[PDB]
């Protein structure tokens, strides 16, 4: 029924009042504030304003309600035009979703007025000077910790240790060690019992893994406050202290990130590699069994090959001697360049993404 | 090709010691199995040792504890020191590798003659 | 002669009505339902749809028939400017064959009643729980059968029978590979005798390759039941079990469409490969053979390691030991990462295109 | 002065009408031509064609003389509309090589009626069944002769010649060698004989691949019908005989064009590598000499462990046995990947657009 | 209050005056300026220029100065549009700096008419033919210095020397070595004593780099004209005259701009690299230490062979030989090809950036 | 499995010399600690000899200057050179290789009798 | 450069046994045809023997059976074990190891005179 | 560290022959220059042999012909074969194992004195 004729600076835009009136809360949605720009000489509302970017304000109203940027506008200068009719803020979220951007505020701090004050100095390095100061410190006792596990290993530092075990404290390792343990555990019960919620704090990867990082220590300790298998494991499993590194680092949650976005094709890569070396350890082993100087004894024996030329790695204390089997080792890795290249570039593009949207 | 050329002659009488010794060209005796077999004559092959690419050497059920097996896998030699010597093992020697399935190389033999 | 004038928010569209009315089966080709959109009082047809998808929808019949999505417009929303114009089903088809979706119905289900119940059973693993378990069942004896086929190799599980061949059920291999081609044949047997039309299961290479898994047990089993080439190529054709595992796995589906598209590429590849590998290995050849501790005796023996230089596996057991040979090697690695650096970007775009496109 | 309004379907184009008449052999230029779709009506030039594409066709007479498609226009749609505005044919190659199509007849048949009837059959495989034929024979001889130049080095077949030196149409491969190089200069004389220019003749490179392929072969027989060095640089230039099958393989011409067009970044490639080579021979002398194993004896010597540790190739003849050593040479397998990484996506583009292009 | 009606060939254009005088030393913010085009007939402002790029022209004075070029118009167009509307020089560099041109041209050249004629003979080589010459002896005196530092490394060459240390002219490569240093330091106190400006040449990187290439022999002469640590220090110093040869080459200078932008990903990699490096040999350490045949003997001794099967050289002297050991080297190789493929990309971005931009 | 299988006996009496070897399979005394241990009867194991993987060589606090102990690294062989023998030293010396914190691999022992 | 030394000397009379022994310096026998060339005082180079690269041993037509040709391929020597002695071959053995078309390498040479 | 041990001892009249050795541990003759010194009681270093890293063999002015050094490079070793013995030549040989401007390695040294 009625008419209304928008003139986006000669541009009209003849619309029906109804789409017009369908969100009363913008600037032409409110009768009394799209007058100021009302012109009654030629009866249109006389704007002056970008041209391209009215089109896709008008569709906002014309589909009920939808922001796509057109491609030929600008981001800044849709959302300023965004901003100037008035759209509203649910608008502008609906806008950067669209556009790629996320909204997450959350951070819940504290309102004790001393469960955040700790939490502040602690969660967050950049709240102050001696929270940077804490980080620091943090890093520096990660470092030597990851330090002590690779040294304790050396055969020099193990001397009057080193006979046949049939022939805690002096240690000096088992010092550094239990004071890295001491400031482990304390800035995490520090961090328990200043979090909002327990149960973010129960669930947060990067508090799981200042767990990992101290059980092995107390298991350790109270297995000698009195099996081997387990303890060869728990030895192992003591290298996690170098993920709790990840939070002090934006290189590593980003690689986490990327990590967990591509798990379909890291089971790809995997797959595939899997496919490829039964096939090509199958193959060299087949083509090479006739020959008495072959050092592949059998299928699974020549996998390793395959991984390493597949790869490329190619150690070289596993290679073909027969003419079958060097055809063979010969598009081994060929065909291990292609099932590699294929994936990665997914890996690679996930990468990108989570890199330049920090 | 490949022959399994073997030293194991003379004419030790009963007791002392003797040990053959079987070489391979074109042959690595690491990565194959291993055995003497002996025959004598008027008779058929008998199996007298055996070492699998592994070690998991088993003698037969005559000659064990008085005979032993080896292997270098450096010099490519496989060994045989019969001790224990008596008349009954009076027979030529082989010497056999193999891999089960593809292929077995037998040696031309040799002579220990028990007196 | 007759002259129609379009309005699509303000934006008109003169065009002539013969034009118009070339296709009559469609909104604006229908007078009788063209005239609700009507305005007597301005003699134009007055939309309130969006404005820029109508340049498109009116170059629809300018030129006849022709469906091209303007680069400004967004998928859904060209999608919904057809809808509501009522171009028609050939119209949609035509604007997804342009955009790249690929419109392939088929599925000709048996209507028998019977012949299609163990159809879906079997081909559809998510019609059914029972079709689930089925392919649960499927998977599991492939995977256990390709564990036999590579553990039969172990020369640990051959003991009594490392002698020497001059001096069949009990073997506990033979029941698990006789067990799975039971189960092979079976669920082989049932989706021949169920499927709707034996031409298309005669061509199928995901039958092709169940047929190949089955053939070298049968020609064993013959065999047994009464030359040495034969025998060894079959005990090698039995590695075709791993492939079968391509029906329960969409990556290697995936992997077979891109190496049937990217069939010129891989020659290309090979193609190269080969003219570097005999460039290079003549070359080290005669830039080495001077040398009285050189280790290429000919152009032949100098492949090997031209192709392990050029794929930049490098096992170590060729290399040059001259200067000019290692002048040689030196530019063989280099030409090696060019040569296979060419094609393999394309096999790569040709793969995620079949990934992202599932 | 004179105004002219174009209406393309509902746009209006007011233009003067001197740039109209700027180019007067189009379909505006010529007032008796343009006149059919002239309305007196409302004095304009009423269109009923696509409304994107008058903008580029206008902006064609407003700057006299300039095709540019606009971005939002596919190339047909265009490509049609410069054909109905019949701007010329120079408005197509104009627009071609805007593209990026590019235009070159040449091919010069000859109109002797006789040299270009050979010279079809030989120089096109496509002209003809013979001409197919004679393509195919001549891949045969190239395969054959490639064949024999590899097996002569085969120390099998030079038995009784493995003599020394102080103790020809009797040789089996001197015979296939004579006959391949009697069809080489047979179908390098015919093409001689019957190519429409010799200028043209030769300047082609696929025509000195042709000459150099059969000097060796004249310069050995003219020196054995009766120096050492030359004799092993031609014995080794024989191998350019694989380069004359790029006339018969697109995909040799295809690389061929992109190491043409490539030469700056191969000539990059090898810069940085020779930076980086010099650089961590360097390092890893000077930090791995004091150990009495050390196996770099110079820099010079140092340089084959950096070529093969920056292109990953690593045949571990030459390793690092030194703490600072291994430093070194784990920042060269790094910095390797780097340096090669980096001009190499730009040889690939290169490759890219020529195969493509094809 | 006032209206002015632009009409760019039929598309109208109606905006505020105010807004058209914002910027009164433009084309259409001098009214005496705008008056040519000025069409009293219609009361409109005529022009007959392109369409698309007057809505870029128009927002330039709607949004007080910004020049975003539409993506729809050609970079030539555009910058032909504003030279026609004289928005200004200011408007031109935001242009272009909008764009990516970056506009620096500094170059202060002395002007004592002596100071200015050596610098341009000197700093720039194709001021002249003699500045041509200079620099290719320059390039030449770099080249055979870097030859006389490589062979003076070579065992041949020290045959009188080549006894215990316990049993400076006459040496000839000292002798090429100080005419090297001589012409260093002397087209080092040219440029220094012709420079504008003292400031910017001790600021410049390319001339720290030729004060390290001349320190180490002036430290060698002042010691010999009378620590080992020390000596051993700058005997490797002494290779830093490989990147004075950046100078001459823009290769180099692209390298070490694309090495300073990607700084951070450099860092990235060589972090990723080293959790990597840490969690693999530690694995491989742990998962092969019960076997008596393994040659890790601790965690920082199987950092070298994670470091060369990540960077997939593999060089083959530390191997596993455990069935853990192996499980274990396969996934290095696998997590080496993704760490090292993650950031290398974004390095290849910066390279490609500073290279095409050139 | 492994076996570290050991060659010294003979009846040497006081002064003179002796070298017993020990010989690994299975096992590369290159990569791993070695040393002798005896125990005489009547008596407990004593340390003697031991070669770290890294060549640390230390005695024992008796037979100091004596004794020596060495290694091949590519016969895979750890040996002992018995000096100054005296008729104190009589036991049944073993032969030891390990890995601290992970494995210890002991010889059935040879006989050193002095008289 | 290269040297191919020989230690072939004694004057074994008619019957008996002598093993000539190549050595190379700088050159792989395994790499490379080798072969024994004698000749006697005022006659010129007769060939003997040939051991080409890949073991395709092949003796001239008089001292077929008498000798034999060896080689290692780790000890890097070719030997030639001269059986069957006669007065008849009294000549200066030389040692000669080449490669078709590139070079030849011969020895000073030894003398073997039999009685 | 590494040590130089030789085993040229004895006492051997003038004329006859005496073959040194010299072993190293931690140093491989095959990466370095190797030369003997020698040094008679009351005088002091004189040269006496020197095997460069390539096999550059040069001896001094007087011990020329009499004398001659060789390199294994598989069992590292450097030998010195001492022909036409004479009482001249009585010192302690040395030996000595050095990288030009990195570093000299000598050994304990051997006596040898001509009756
Ligand atoms: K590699
Ligand atoms: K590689
Ligand atoms: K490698
Ligand atoms: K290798």
């Amino acid at each position: 029924g009625e008419r209304v004729v928008i003139n986006i600076s000669g541009l009209r835009f003849e619309t029906q009042l109804k789409t017009l009136c369908q969100f009363p809360e913008t600037l032409l949605g409110d009768p009394k504030r799209r007058m100021r720009y009302f012109d009654p000489l030629r009866n249109e509302y006389f704007f002056d304003r970008n041209r391209p970017s009215f089109d896709a304000i008008l569709y906002y109203y014309q589909s009920g309600g939808r922001i796509r940027r057109p491609v030929n506008v600008p981001i800044d200068i849709f959302s300023e035009e965004i901003r100037f009719y008035q759209l509203g803020e649910e608008a502008m979220e609906k806008f950067r979703e669209d556009e790629g951007f996320l909204r997450e505020e959350e951070r819940p701090l504290p309102r004790r007025d001393f469960q955040r004050q700790v939490w502040l100095l602690f969660e967050y390095p950049e709240s102050s000077g001696p929270a940077r100061g804490i980080a620091i410190v943090s890093v520096l006792v990660i470092l030597i910790s990851i330090v002590i596990f690779c040294l304790e290993t050396l055969p020099e530092f193990r001397d009057e240790k080193d006979y046949p075990a049939s022939t805690s404290f002096s240690d000096p390792f088992f010092v550094v060690e239990t004071l890295c343990i001491i400031w482990f555990s304390f800035e995490l019960l520090v961090r328990f019992f200043a979090c909002p919620s327990k149960a973010t704090f129960s669930r947060n990867i990067m508090n799981l893994i200042d767990i990992v990082a101290i059980i092995p220590y107390f298991i350790t300790l109270g297995t000698e406050l009195a099996s081997l298998a387990i303890l060869r494991v728990i030895r192992l499993v003591r290298v996690f202290r170098i993920f709790k590194l990840s939070r002090h680092s934006k290189g590593l949650q980003i690689l986490g990130q990327t990590l967990k976005a591509s798990m379909r094709e890291l089971g790809l890569l995997i797959f595939f590699l899997f496919i490829g070396v039964i096939l090509f350890s199958s193959a060299v082993y087949f083509a090479e069994a006739d020959d008495p100087t072959s050092h592949f004894s059998s299928i699974p024996d020549a996998f390793w090959w395959a991984v390493v030329t597949m790869t490329t790695v190619g150690y070289g204390d596993m290679h073909p001697v027969t003419i079958g089997g060097k055809i063979v080792g010969s598009l081994c890795a060929i065909a291990g360049v292609l099932t590699i290249a294929l994936p990665v570039p997914v890996i690679v593009s996930n990468f990108n993404y989570f890199y330049h949207r920090e | 090709e490949v022959q399994l050329v073997e030293s194991g002659g003379g004419l030790v009488q009963a007791g002392g010691s003797l040990g053959l010794s079987c070489s391979a060209s074109g042959l690595l005796f690491s990565r194959n199995s291993a055995g003497w077999y002996r025959q004598a004559p008027g008779k058929q092959r008998e199996f007298v040792a055996r070492i699998r690419m592994g070690g998991s050497i088993n003698y037969a059920d005559t000659v064990k504890g008085r005979f032993t097996i080896s292997r270098d896998n450096a010099k490519n030699t496989v060994y045989l020191q019969m001790n224990s010597l008596k008349p009954e093992d009076t027979a030529v020697y082989y010497c056999s590798s193999w891999r089960t399935g593809f292929y077995e190389y037998w040696g031309q033999g040799t002579l220990v003659t028990v007196s």
